[PDB]
């Protein structure tokens, strides 16, 4: 049973689909992970960064982008696979709002995504796009709000997740610190991200390698914390612990 | 290691070579032969008719066909090919006539016909092969009397004398060795008879042979059986 | 590997997969068809049928229009389906001209069809092969045969399927203007090259006649009863 | 280099031996011959 | 030496060039670097193929000749097709 | 290989394309054609093949645009369709803008539409290599074009088989170039050709044909008794 | 293997192999190098001249695409082409539909967009050529970006692209970049591609440069013939020093 492993719309005698299952293995190529964490009234994304060179523009090299005025997103995988993910995601937000009139819920942008990225793997005209994204965002009426993008059209909210290459030992983590006291404070919430990075990757973080996105209900649009305010944050929680 | 460069028309081989046409140029051998002689006097075409069995009247082996009033075509391939090769050189000259109200010119009728089998599987036009059939228009312009062939590959070229299908090789030598640029419509019909002869199956006697000419005056005309015969007699 | 597709040519320079259609129409019960004076005739074999099988729903003789008639050898979805087309390219020509069609006209749009269907890779070739005995709008008894290969000829008396090769030496040999000079002779001599193929002779055979300015007339049994008897009569009086 | 080989050695080129038949094998070098038979 | 630890993966075909012609009566005025430039990427097999057709045309033409004897290891015999190419 | 060359859109595992390469070989399967300019002229000078005695001439200079002529070595398919694309162009250009079509613009646009078809599995690459000789306000060019969409501007170039002894004559004359009148240019040509050809033949006046352009000099062919002028001046080895 | 060939199938690794051979074929042509000076761009370029029989200026490999956008390309030329045509339509596009200059990253951003379109499907192969864009404007400073295969568009200070980018990117590190004016990073830039450049190999050689800046007044165009030779006498004089 090896011949049903070269194209997307062919099941394999047990009912596999291993294109899409590559494209999973696809996503743990990039190297880089993430993580991202709903505390009681706020969300943030943190990922690794790589800049290996001091020649690279780290200003332009970025994981994060706004899809909207109050939706953030973290990508992992395939660079190009990433922007035009992410691209794909504005334009459909973009066009949410111009239809209904009102911002689209990160759910409905997450299901969105999902239907394109089922739409490819049914019918075989493109390969499915092998990158990861996690939108973050604040609902008026549910609060908080995290979801995944996988691509195979799956789209479960979470209350708190992780992607790339250690995407398994971050989940661990991360279900043991949610067991107890799962309601977390802003500055809480950001501890338990970085520390998750921090212990998965068995090392600590300088400012410039790391990058991490935040909604507030209070300031409920996507800010990146700077350099100045992810160094406090990391400086105050290593005194602290 | 010759069978996955010619699975289509539209693959290079290691040589640079297009095997599909090659094949298709190959298949032009099947046919029966004709033959085809220009003279200061006009232009003569020969065919070998191939009979499969009597009681197939001759009227529907077509290997020598009229384009319009001064111009004849000689067939060697494919039945279908010559027929669709034939009806888009009737329609060209006519398209010419119709919009320039002159006669189209040898040369630039068979680079119509040229024109419609270059394309090979161009996504623009539907065939998808080449056509099968090597193409003689002997006929008669401005120019004086001229005589064409095309090949399945879209090439075209002036002859004053050629030979294609089966007797092609056989034949070409023939012409070579009989051929002086100055002959006459009659010497010209003798010698092609003489190497029909040498090159059929059958004894040549009136049927099994066509015989037609295009002349700087009298439209094209195929010698019925009567001048068959007469020429038969003292070919 | 030179096979399994329409548009690739072999070394010697054949399209394999159409001389397989033409293969495959060599495997359908004989057609015989024959030219006379003023009559044209179809004659084709039966292969008879279980007695439930209702028989008019078996057609391997079709009138295309008044003046012309098909006989055919092949598949027969393929037969329903070619004469569908020729019967509506028939009249279509009617409205065009206002002439009834040409028996080599009709040949030719058909040989065309064909053709047209055998150039692509995404269609099958018609598997089968006809011929169309008519009388030209001046009056003459006009024979073509058909192929799969959309190639088309004119014959004064040709067999086609099974019986083919045996049928048409036979025909060969007993094809004779004073064979044909009369329109009785013609439909005896069609029986005769039948029965080398056909075991009952009046119970396994169909003769369709046309006339000139007449209509399609199907031979009744009993009338082809009656014909084989005079046949028979005649061979034993001739031993 | 049956009749004058020594044309090689005076050109500078050294007259090898050794060819290869691979493919009328037998008469076409039975002709040229014309004899070492071999089974 | 194989075909599929410490594995081993125009100046060197001149030079194999001249190696090959050393046994041979070749004229001072042949260009080696050009015979070189015309190689496009031919290795030494193809060098050693060229001289051994340069002492063939040695044999039969007298003996250019080099540019000739390398054409035909390229095998130029181009069979002219009714198609131009 | 046997597996990365049986269509243009693989890639091999090498960083190489297969089926382009197999086009710019195709390209040396035609007869040797070589072009040059000088100062105020240009020439293309060719070998027109006979398939046989009998069989005239096969033509080989096709007149673009009166300013502009091409030679050809490759598919008379691909040969045919780029002299027609070319002879739209220049007419469109002439129709929109009332002067003649820049050369340079001219290679471009051939290059483009030969490189689309080597990237989407839909038709093979134009096999043919192209001599464009044009005279321009600028002045006289040469352009060659391969089948790999790769565009050339060269001063004295040559293409088709046995195309090597051509450019290294060329190169070893191209310092006369620019100071010559079109007499010595065209015979700068046929002693390329000659060199080109192999000894025992020679060129006549039935199988080569020349184009020149250049200053107040459309685009105009020689053949045939034509050509004698050249020929009979041209010296013997 | 059997999953390199189209580019719409991933490998059990997850990789894409036609677009990894894509990066190879792009890692074997002639070197270019840019960098972004404090208030300009410079390209470089090292063009391999194949015959003698071409003359100066054939085969530039380095376009411009919109008047304040210089690309410099390596790998298939052909592609190039087709690839810097792609580039002028977008930015014309730009220009028409907002009345106002593309910037040049969200040029790289449309460029990448195509790229990555045409390395998706499986009816058309991955664009086998590299490149680099550079800018300068008043309202955006000097910008450079680097588009591969992959279609990614990362942004640079330098980058070298073809057969020499290590090497050549080790030189570039040891620069003084973001302080150092256009007039000597011309001359630096000669002196990289004297010293990367490979002789005994490429042969033929020839230096093509190019820049951006406000000394310039924020529009791409090619060096003066006068900057170039002193530019490359500067280049052989460093090269001369190193050998010694
Ligand atoms: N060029 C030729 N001249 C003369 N006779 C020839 C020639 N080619 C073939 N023949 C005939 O072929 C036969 C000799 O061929 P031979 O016995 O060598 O077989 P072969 O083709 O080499 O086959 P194999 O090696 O496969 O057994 C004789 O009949 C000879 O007349």
């Amino acid at each position: 049973s090896a011949g049903f492993d070269r194209h997307i719309t062919i099941f394999s005698p047990e009912g596999r689909l291993y294109q899409v299952e590559y494209a999973f293995k696809a996503i743990n190529q990039g190297g880089l992970t993430s993580v991202a964490v709903r505390g009681k009234d706020c969300a943030v994304i943190v990922t690794q960064k790589k800049v290996p060179d001091k020649l690279l523009d780290s200003s332009t090299v970025t994981h994060l982008f706004k899809i909207t005025e109050n939706i953030g997103c973290v990508m992992t995988g395939m660079t190009a696979d990433s922007r035009s993910q992410v691209q794909r995601a504005r334009y459909e937000a973009a066009n949410w709002k111009y239809k209904y009139g009102y911002e689209i819920p990160v759910d409905m942008l997450c299901k969105r995504i999902a239907d394109i990225s089922q739409v490819y793997t049914q019918n075989a005209e493109m390969r499915p796009l092998g990158c990861c994204m996690i939108l973050i965002g604040i609902d008026e009426e549910q609060g908080p709000q995290v979801y995944k993008c996988d691509p195979a059209g799956y789209y479960c909210g979470f209350k708190a997740t992780a992607a790339g290459v250690k995407q398994t030992e971050s989940t661990s983590f991360l279900e043991k610190k949610v067991k107890k006291k799962f309601d977390w404070t802003f500055e809480q919430t950001v501890e338990t991200a970085i520390t998750c990075l921090s212990t998965v990757l068995s090392i600590d973080f300088k400012p410039s390698e790391i990058e991490v996105g935040v909604v507030t209900v209070e300031n409920p649009k996507f800010r990146i914390l700077t350099e100045a305010e992810i160094d406090a944050h990391l400086v105050a929680l290593a005194e602290r612990d | 290691t010759r069978s996955e460069y010619d699975r289509g028309v539209n693959t290079f081989s290691p040589e640079g070579r297009l095997f599909q046409v090659e094949y298709a140029i190959e298949a032009i051998k099947l046919g029966s032969t004709a033959i085809g002689i220009q003279t200061s006097e006009g232009v003569c075409l020969a065919v070998e008719k191939r009979i499969t069995s009597p009681l197939m009247e001759p009227s529907s082996i077509e290997k020598i066909v009229e384009i319009d009033a001064h111009i004849g075509c000689a067939m060697s391939g494919l039945i279908a090919d010559a027929k669709t090769l034939i009806d888009k050189a009737r329609v060209e000259t006519q398209n010419h006539w119709f919009t320039y109200n002159e006669t189209m010119t040898v040369e630039s009728v068979t680079q119509a016909v040229s024109n419609l089998a270059l394309q090979f599987g161009e996504e623009d036009a539907a065939m998808s092969r080449p056509f099968g059939v090597a193409l003689l228009f002997g006929g008669v312009d401005e120019k004086g009397p001229q005589l064409f062939h095309m090949d399945p590959s879209g090439t075209f070229v002036q002859c004053d004398a050629r030979a294609i299908g089966s007797a092609s090789e056989g034949a070409q030598s023939s012409l070579q060795e009989v051929y002086h640029k100055s002959m006459t419509l009659k010497e010209a019909i003798k010698s092609s008879l003489i190497i029909l002869k040498q090159v059929m199956e059958e004894k040549l006697n009136a049927t099994n042979i066509e015989l037609a000419t295009v002349q700087p005056g009298q439209n094209f005309h195929m010698f019925t059986k009567e001048e068959l015969e007469e020429v038969i007699k003292d070919i | 590997s030179y096979d399994r597709a329409i548009t690739v040519f072999s070394p010697d320079g054949h399209l394999f997969q159409v001389e397989y259609a033409q293969e495959a129409v060599k495997k359908g019960s004989t057609a015989v068809g024959v030219r006379g004076r003023d009559i044209v005739v179809l004659g084709v074999e039966k292969k008879s049928v279980a007695k439930l099988q209702d028989e008019r729903t078996v057609r391997k003789i079709c009138a295309l229009d008044d003046n012309v008639c098909m006989a055919f050898a092949g598949l027969t979805a393929d037969a329903r389906i070619v004469i569908n087309r020729a019967r509506v390219e028939c009249q279509s020509h009617r409205l065009t001209v206002e002439d009834p069609v040409t028996v080599e006209y009709i040949t030719r749009y058909i040989a065309s069809l064909k053709q047209r269907y055998t150039q692509s890779n995404g269609r099958r070739p018609f598997g089968i092969s006809a011929l169309i005995v008519g009388f030209d709008f001046d009056g003459t008894p006009r024979l073509y045969q058909t192929d799969p290969s959309g190639t088309y000829h004119a014959w004064k008396a040709n067999a086609i399927g099974r019986g083919a090769k045996s049928v048409r030496e036979f025909l060969e040999k007993n094809y004779t203007d004073e064979a044909i000079e009369t329109d009785d002779l013609t439909i005896k001599l069609v029986i005769k090259a039948l029965l080398e193929v056909v075991q009952s002779g009046g119970k396994n055979i169909e003769l369709a006649v046309m006339r000139r300015d007449q209509s399609l007339k199907i031979l009744n049994p009993e009338e082809i009863e009656k014909y084989v008897a005079e046949i028979e009569k005649e061979k034993e009086e001739n031993e | 280099p049956l009749l004058h080989p020594e044309r090689f050695v005076n050109l500078g080129i050294e007259p090898p031996k050794g060819v290869l038949l691979f493919g009328g094998k037998t008469l076409c070098a039975r002709a040229v011959a014309n004899f070492i038979r071999v089974i | 030496a194989t075909n599929r630890d410490r594995k081993i993966e125009e100046e060197a075909r001149a030079r194999i060039m001249q190696i090959h012609s050393r046994k041979m009566n070749v004229s001072p005025d042949v260009n080696y670097e050009e015979l070189a430039r015309c190689t496009d990427d031919f290795n030494g097999a193809q060098c050693k193929a060229v001289c051994v057709e340069a002492g063939m045309i040695a044999l039969r033409r007298g003996a250019e000749d080099y540019m000739e004897g390398i054409l035909e290891v390229q095998a130029k015999k181009k069979a002219n097709l009714q198609y131009y190419a | 290989r046997n597996q990365y060359d049986n269509d243009v859109t693989v890639w091999s595992p090498q960083g190489r394309i297969h089926q382009i390469e197999y086009a710019m070989e195709a390209v040396k399967q035609g007869s040797a054609t070589v072009g040059l300019k000088s100062k105020t002229h240009a020439v293309l000078v060719a070998l027109k093949r006979a398939q046989s005695e009998l069989a005239a001439h096969q033509k080989k200079i096709l007149h673009v645009d009166n300013h502009i002529g091409i030679s050809i070595a490759g598919l008379t398919a691909d040969a045919r369709l780029l002299c027609n694309f070319m002879r739209q162009e220049c007419l469109d250009s002439r129709f929109v803008f009332d002067r003649p079509l820049p050369v340079s613009r001219l290679v471009s646009l051939i290059g483009s539409k030969t490189q689309i078809p080597t990237q989407r599995y839909g038709r093979r690459p134009y096999g043919v290599g192209l001599l464009i000789a044009g005279y321009d306000d600028m002045g006289p060019h040469i352009f060659q074009t391969c089948p790999s969409a790769n565009y050339f501007d060269c001063r004295a170039m040559s293409i088709g088989a046995r195309s090597q002894s051509a450019r290294t004559y060329l190169e070893r004359h191209m310092s006369e170039f620019m100071e010559c009148n079109l007499n010595e240019l065209v015979k700068h040509g046929l002693r390329a050709l000659r060199e080109t050809l192999p000894a025992e033949q020679d060129l006549t006046t039935k199988n080569v044909s020349i184009g020149i352009v250049g200053k107040d000099l459309e685009f105009t062919i020689y053949d045939d008794d034509d050509v004698s002028p050249f020929l009979e001046g041209l010296e013997e080895r | 293997t059997g999953y390199d060939l189209s580019a719409s199938t991933f490998s059990p690794d997850g990789r894409v192999f036609q677009v990894e051979y894509a990066m190879k074929a792009v890692e074997n042509s002639s070197t270019a190098i840019g960098i972004r000076c404090k208030d300009g761009v410079v390209f470089g370029v090292e063009k391999l001249v194949l015959s003698k029989l071409y003359e100066e200026g054939s085969n530039k490999r380095l376009f411009n695409v919109d008047r304040h956008v210089g690309m410099a390309v390596a790998g298939l030329l052909a592609d190039a082409r087709s690839l810097a045509d792609i580039a002028r339509e977008e930015a014309s596009n730009f220009r028409s539909n907002f009345g106002y200059n593309i910037p040049l990253k969200h040029l790289a951003d449309r460029v990448a967009m195509y790229v990555h379109a045409y390395t998706l499907y499986s009816a058309v192969r991955p664009f086998g050529c590299s490149f680099m864009l550079g800018s300068y404007s008043v309202n955006d400073g000097a910008q450079l970006y680097m588009i591969d295969p992959s279609g990614v568009s990362y942004g640079y200070w330098g980058c070298a692209i073809g057969k020499a980018r290590q090497a050549a990117k080790t030189e570039i590190e040891k620069l003084q970049m973001k302080e150092m004016t256009c007039r000597d990073i011309v001359k630096e830039v000669a002196k990289i591609i004297y010293i990367v450049h490979d002789e005994v190999k490429d042969k033929a050689f020839e230096l093509e440069l190019s820049w951006v800046g406000e000394l310039t007044n924020g529009r791409h165009e090619i060096v003066p013939k006068d900057i170039r030779e002193e530019a490359e006498k500067y280049a052989k004089e460093s090269l001369k020093e190193e050998d010694e």
